[PDB]
RNA sequence: AGCGUGCUACUUAUACUUCACCGUGAUUGCUGUUUUGACGCUUUCACGAGUAGGCAGGCGUGGAGGUCAGUGACGAAGCCUU
RNA sequence: GCCUAGACCGAGGACUGCGGUUACCUAGGAUGUUGGCAUAAUGAUCUUAAGUCGCCCGUCUUGAAACACGGACCAAGGAGUCUAACGUCUAUGCGAGUGUUUGGGUGUAAAACCCGUACGCGUAAUGAAAGUGAACGAAGGUGGGGGCCCAUUAGGGUGCA
């Protein structure tokens, strides 16, 4: 017998493998699985576990949010990589010219980097021009900004979203939210 | 794939421990001291015997 | 393909006997310097033993009392199941890596290690061993702690390997790191796998647990930890 | 059984085996077991037979002779292990012993004429110095057995 | 073995794991089920009662599957159905399903000794 | 699909993964909304505050349609501008000709002011603006024309 | 400890020696000699019962 | 062959040591030899009790789309049988 | 240091390593040889005998073999479903939009294919309401932060989530 000074047999808690049975999407694993267990680059390692996150752990990255990152300091003209979805913002007066490597483009996404003289290119094209990710910069979505985290750890004095499914006076205003009606929490 | 004792294999004794050949060939097991035939509790130390 | 095949085997064979040459040129000055560090330490063990015997020899004619030194290694080994232990007493025993029956582990006494093994001693036996008993243990059931994983001590380099920054390039030299408390023992012990030890060929005492003061097994038997090793390794 | 295709990366070639260093060392006999030794046959069809102890063959075996004429035992081999090796000795160093080997005794009723002339060539010998103790031609004509009260790790051979 | 070499084969329980009480009521077949009743004396595994299956028992994996011959055997249920045992011959062997009629048998029969495919059930 | 149920799962274990002592009895609790102050105090006041009680008044016969704004911030106002001929009025806007920009006509009720604006002059035409929305078109050089 | 260990320190570094400043638990006591020079041992042995009310 | 006590040897648990095999978890490495399986192969180590209960991977049934140009009156399905 | 008796095991499968004797080896896991058998020595199952152990399952229960309850036997049937509206998680399409299917077109006719206005949800909140309605700044500062850039142990820069 042993004293176990812990749990025995416990999976690892994450993902070794997309879930998704795109079979595209497993050849760019079969790519970088390959490039992380070969180049000792620290970004190919971020690559393959990033290609496994589900949906919402890849939130869509606006054409914004590219922009900002190209504003730093001395990255003008670094290849901005995001794994998943870029998607267009309506509300940018202007955008530069860039090259970004992403699973999906939008429409307006598209339109908009080719429009101002840049490059859309794809996960596999990246790792040709960059077989260690040498001069890119990784550019992750707000995953905090989703609805379904608003009711997240709801409670008294929380200031959470109540799980609720019409919002008025009559719904969810009155006792424990109004100090006129008892208290307020 | 198969682990072998060095108290018992003599080629891994001496893979694992180059002078356990000097120890064998200089007999160090049984090594002799020199000394003089002495005997240092004549006195004082015969306190236990009786006190 | 025949031929391919073996051509290619052929030619790597040739480059790994060249390479083999140089790496048995290369190490055999390594081998002696671990021959030179176990001369050195079995000089040093002779010589502390005379030392000693010569101070209680000449303190005997001088009308005075030699005194020794308090041993500095004690060798704590399990021999209680792992079930109805108390919390405390459990949390030592697991922090000691004395988590089955029959395990065995090496301990530097001070006073923070001594209340540590103070408060698992119904529990355990333990005592102070001999340079012949850590060289048995570490021959037959020396296992190293390398990524997680119990491999055998069945080659030089594995120890090099993995206690080089700390001085120890052989089997002998960790072994007299161990005896003589040095400093890096905390790094060679815990580097060390628990020993797994059997059952004494010729049994315990008739009742184990009670103190080897009252005839039973637990606690501080001292040189006799020796005689014990002796029959569960 | 169920109806699942073998696949092509189930391959049949048969991997050679490793290079085994199990190099054979010579066979070491029991100090008992001198060439002139008086044995007992402990098994096979001769069990019980008084024999006479000529020759260690390379095969393992040992050379031994009844002597026929007082045994029924003729030239053959016998193992080692299926043999009491007692103290009593004949001298066979006039007993000429080099022609006898392992591809002697080779399989190829009747009897070679060659086993004929050699059994009455050793026999001679082996009689010429049995004949000098006394009873140790009956001793070898006589059958082993254990009696009523007989205690094989009590007794001495 | 006149397959492709094997290690001993071993079977770790050649016994049936038949169901608990199967012998007692006629209702209750022999198919293996576990008991989950909360004072079974079986479930709880007391001395004497029968065995029962664990993962423990699992087959070698040099050789799981192997019939006593040390093949591997495939259905087959008519003539091209033995053209998957082409490169295996020597590790898979070839059984004729019972349904085949027995004139689509004897062809079998005569393509697999052609192949050198082996047939586990050849008389039937 | 029901293969992949948990019910199928369950098949051969006797309480169907309700548990022995709790059972699955009719509706141990109550019905619906049972028991909201009394002994499910607990759930509602923790994850549902203010759920009892009335607030504000009434408003008797209350028509959506009059309170129909939809709103338009200044970061999306300039949208609504034709995307075929958004970069040439970018060019060539000034003092005497910029383009006008009907929000009713696209839905909207009121201009709010979120966001910055292209330094464009532009002539938005809005039932409703807010205080800030307004100055910041002025700033531009632009002008709002109250419709209804 | 904070200060003695910053004024050993550069006590040290001044001299252009090494200072070790971790603590240590109380280690078991070295070798020892005993004199007996009015101190010859004296014999004990465990008393008689007795009642003393 | 009782009571108090000491000693020598001996007996045997699914416990301990070594080893074989099964599974789980981790781990070494695997594309200019990746080579018709990379959802794959491989090196190594540790671990395995379980009601209520959770999950995973599988076995079986009625019917449906596709496929085996599948079995079958020269005998399908069903049923009995060391 | 030396000699000696027995038991169990033989996983692996071209080579690769560490050592020893100085090519060989006992050194990263059993080989060699001999006999017998192939109408069979060998192995498995069924029945039965013997030895040893084994109380009737399911249930409620702190506790059941219970002097607690159901069950004489067998066959067939027999119990977490479907729906309206929802939470989390996952896959997919598009994405500041999204949803063809109410309907219209079309058709080889309840299918497939095509079409668009509205509308639902989202893109703004807050206040009981009248109402008002989101940039001081590079859409902020500080300490961390994977990754990236410059370096040259170290160090510096940039730093998304
Ligand atoms: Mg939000
Ligand atoms: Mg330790
Ligand atoms: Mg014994
Ligand atoms: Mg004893
Ligand atoms: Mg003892
Ligand atoms: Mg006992
Ligand atoms: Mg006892
Ligand atoms: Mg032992
Ligand atoms: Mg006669
Ligand atoms: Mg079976
Ligand atoms: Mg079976
Ligand atoms: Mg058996
Ligand atoms: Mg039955
Ligand atoms: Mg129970
Ligand atoms: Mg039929
Ligand atoms: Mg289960
Ligand atoms: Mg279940
Ligand atoms: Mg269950
Ligand atoms: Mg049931
Ligand atoms: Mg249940
Ligand atoms: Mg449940
Ligand atoms: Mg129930
Ligand atoms: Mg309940
Ligand atoms: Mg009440
Ligand atoms: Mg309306
Ligand atoms: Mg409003
Ligand atoms: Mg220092
Ligand atoms: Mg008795
Ligand atoms: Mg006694
Ligand atoms: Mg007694
Ligand atoms: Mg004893
Ligand atoms: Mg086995
Ligand atoms: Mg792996
Ligand atoms: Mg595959
Ligand atoms: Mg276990
Ligand atoms: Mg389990
Ligand atoms: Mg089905
Ligand atoms: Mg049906
Ligand atoms: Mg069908
Ligand atoms: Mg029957
Ligand atoms: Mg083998
Ligand atoms: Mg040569
Ligand atoms: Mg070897
Ligand atoms: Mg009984
Ligand atoms: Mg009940
Ligand atoms: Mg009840
Ligand atoms: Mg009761
Ligand atoms: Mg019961
Ligand atoms: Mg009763
Ligand atoms: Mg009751
Ligand atoms: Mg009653
Ligand atoms: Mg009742
Ligand atoms: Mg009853
Ligand atoms: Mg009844
Ligand atoms: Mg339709
Ligand atoms: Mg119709
Ligand atoms: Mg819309």
């Amino acid at each position: 017998g042993r004293d176990h000074t812990s749990k025995q047999h416990v999976r690892s808690g994450h993902r070794t493998a997309p879930k998704s049975d795109n079979v595209y999407l497993q050849l760019l694993v079969k790519l970088y699985s390959f490039l992380a267990r070969r180049t000792d680059a620290p970004f190919n390692k971020v690559i393959l576990k990033s290609l496994f996150l589900s949906k919402i752990n890849r939130p869509p990255v606006s054409v914004s949010r590219i922009s900002r990152a190209l504003k730093q300091k001395g990255a003008a003209e670094k290849t901005i990589v995001v794994v998943g979805t870029v998607t267009d913002d309506n509300r940018l007066l202007e955008f530069p010219k860039a090259t970004i490597a992403a699973l999906r483009f939008t429409a307006g996404a598209k339109d908009r980097i080719l429009k101002n003289g840049g490059e859309a290119i794809t996960l596999d094209q990246l790792a040709l021009r960059a077989p260690k990710g040498q001069n890119t910069l990784i550019v992750r979505g707000p995953r905090n900004s989703r609805e379904a985290v608003r009711h997240f750890g709801f409670g008294p004095h929380k200031g959470k979203a109540p799980r609720i499914l019409s919002k008025g006076r009559k719904f969810e205003r009155a006792r424990g939210r109004r100090r006129s009606r008892g208290f307020k929490v | 794939v198969l682990k072998k004792n060095p108290l018992k294999n003599k080629q891994v004794l001496l893979r694992l421990n180059p002078y356990a050949k000097a120890y064998a060939a200089e007999k160090v097991g049984s090594a002799k001291v020199e000394q003089a035939k002495v005997k240092p509790s004549k006195g004082q130390f015969a306190e236990v015997l009786k006190n | 393909t025949l031929q391919k095949k073996e051509k290619a085997q052929q030619k790597t064979a040739e480059e790994r006997a060249a390479a083999k040459k140089v790496r048995k040129a290369a190490n055999k000055e390594k081998r002696k310097v671990i021959f030179d560090r176990a001369a050195a330490y079995q000089k040093e063990y002779t010589e502390a033993e005379r030392s000693v015997i010569k101070a209680k020899r000449d303190a005997k004619a001088s009308n005075s009392y030699y005194v020794d030194a308090q041993p500095k290694l004690v060798f704590v080994v399990r021999i209680k199941g792992i079930n109805k232990i108390p919390p405390k007493p459990r949390k030592v025993l697991q922090l000691l890596r004395l988590t089955q029956i029959n395990a065995g582990v090496f301990v530097r006494l001070t006073k923070a290690t001594s209340e540590l093994i103070k408060l698992a001693e119904p529990y355990v036996a333990y005592g102070y061993p001999s340079l012949s008993t850590i060289r048995q243990l570490v021959y037959k059931r020396g296992f190293g702690k390398v990524n997680k994983q119990r491999i055998a001590l069945s080659d030089n380099a594995i120890i090099e390997a993995n206690l080089g920054k700390f001085n120890i390039l052989s089997i002998e030299d960790l072994i007299h790191e161990i005896y003589t408390v040095g400093p890096n023992f905390k790094q060679v012990s815990n580097f060390l796998w628990p020993f797994k030890l059997s059952n004494p060929n010729g049994g315990f005492r008739a009742r184990k647990f009670q103190h080897f003061i009252q005839g039973g097994d637990t606690g501080n038997r001292e040189q006799f930890i020796n005689a014990l090793v002796k029959q569960m390794n | 059984m169920s109806q699942v295709a073998p696949k092509w990366y189930q391959s049949e070639d048969v991997p050679a085996p490793k290079q085994t260093r199990k190099t054979a060392r010579p066979q070491k006999l029991r100090a008992s077991l001198v060439p002139g030794t008086v044995l007992i046959l402990l098994a096979g069809r001769f069990r019980g037979k008084r024999v006479v102890y000529l020759k260690n063959l390379e095969d393992n075996t040992l050379l031994v002779s009844g002597p026929f004429k007082v045994n029924g035992v003729p030239l053959r081999r016998v193992n080692a292990r299926y043999v009491i090796a007692t103290s009593t000795k004949v001298n066979v160093s006039g007993v000429d012993v080099s022609k006898f080997n392992v591809e002697y005794f080779a399989r190829e009723k009747e009897i070679k004429a060659e086993r004929v002339a050699d059994q009455k060539s050793v026999d001679a010998a082996l009689l010429s110095e049995i004949k000098k103790t006394p009873l140790l031609k009956q001793y070898l004509a006589a059958s082993f057995s254990l009696k009523n009260g007989d205690r094989p790790h009590l007794l001495k051979f | 073995a006149t397959s492709v070499p094997h290690p001993k084969i071993v079977k770790k329980y050649t016994k049936k794991f038949k169901r608990h009480h199967s012998d007692r009521y006629h209702r209750v077949a022999e198919n293996w089920r576990k008991q989950k009743g909360i004072d079974s004396c079986v479930r709880r595994r007391f001395r004497g009662t029968i065995p029962q299956p664990n993962i423990g028992y699992g087959s070698n994996k040099k050789t799981k599957f192997l019939n006593p011959a040390g093949y591997k055997v495939y259905l087959v249920k008519n003539v091209k159905d033995l053209d998957v045992l082409l490169l295996h011959t020597k590790s898979y062997a070839a059984e004729i399903a019972s349904s085949v009629s027995s004139r689509k048998r004897v062809e079998i029969v005569a393509k697999a000794k052609k192949l050198g495919v082996k047939v586990t059930n050849p008389k039937g | 699909p029901t293969r992949l149920t948990k019910t199928r799962k369950h098949r051969g274990n006797v309480s169907a993964g309700k548990g022995r002592i709790g059972k699955h009895r009719k509706h141990p609790g109550g019905r619906g909304k049972a028991g909201g102050q009394h002994h499910h105090r607990t759930n509602l006041d923790k994850y549902h505050p203010g759920y009892f009680g009335k607030v504000g008044m009434r408003y008797f016969h209350k028509q959506q349609n009059h309170f129909w704004r939809p709103e338009i911030n200044l970061d999306k106002l300039w949208t609504l501008v034709d995307s075929e001929k958004k970069d040439e009025y970018l060019s060539k806007s000034s003092a005497s000709a910029a383009p006008v920009i009907d929000t009713l006509a696209h839905g909207y009720g009121k201009v709010l002011g979120k966001g910055r604006l292209p330094e464009v002059p532009v002539i938005v035409k809005a039932r409703f603006v807010s205080k800030l929305a307004e100055e910041k078109i002025r700033a531009v050089g632009g002008v709002v024309e109250l419709v209804a | 400890r904070v200060k003695s260990n910053a004024a050993k320190k550069r006590e040290a570094k001044a001299n252009g020696e090494t200072v070790y400043l971790k603590r240590q638990a109380a280690k078991p006591r070295g070798s020892r000699i005993i004199s007996t020079e009015g101190n010859i041992p004296q014999t004990l042995a465990p008393v008689a019962y007795e009642t003393f009310i």
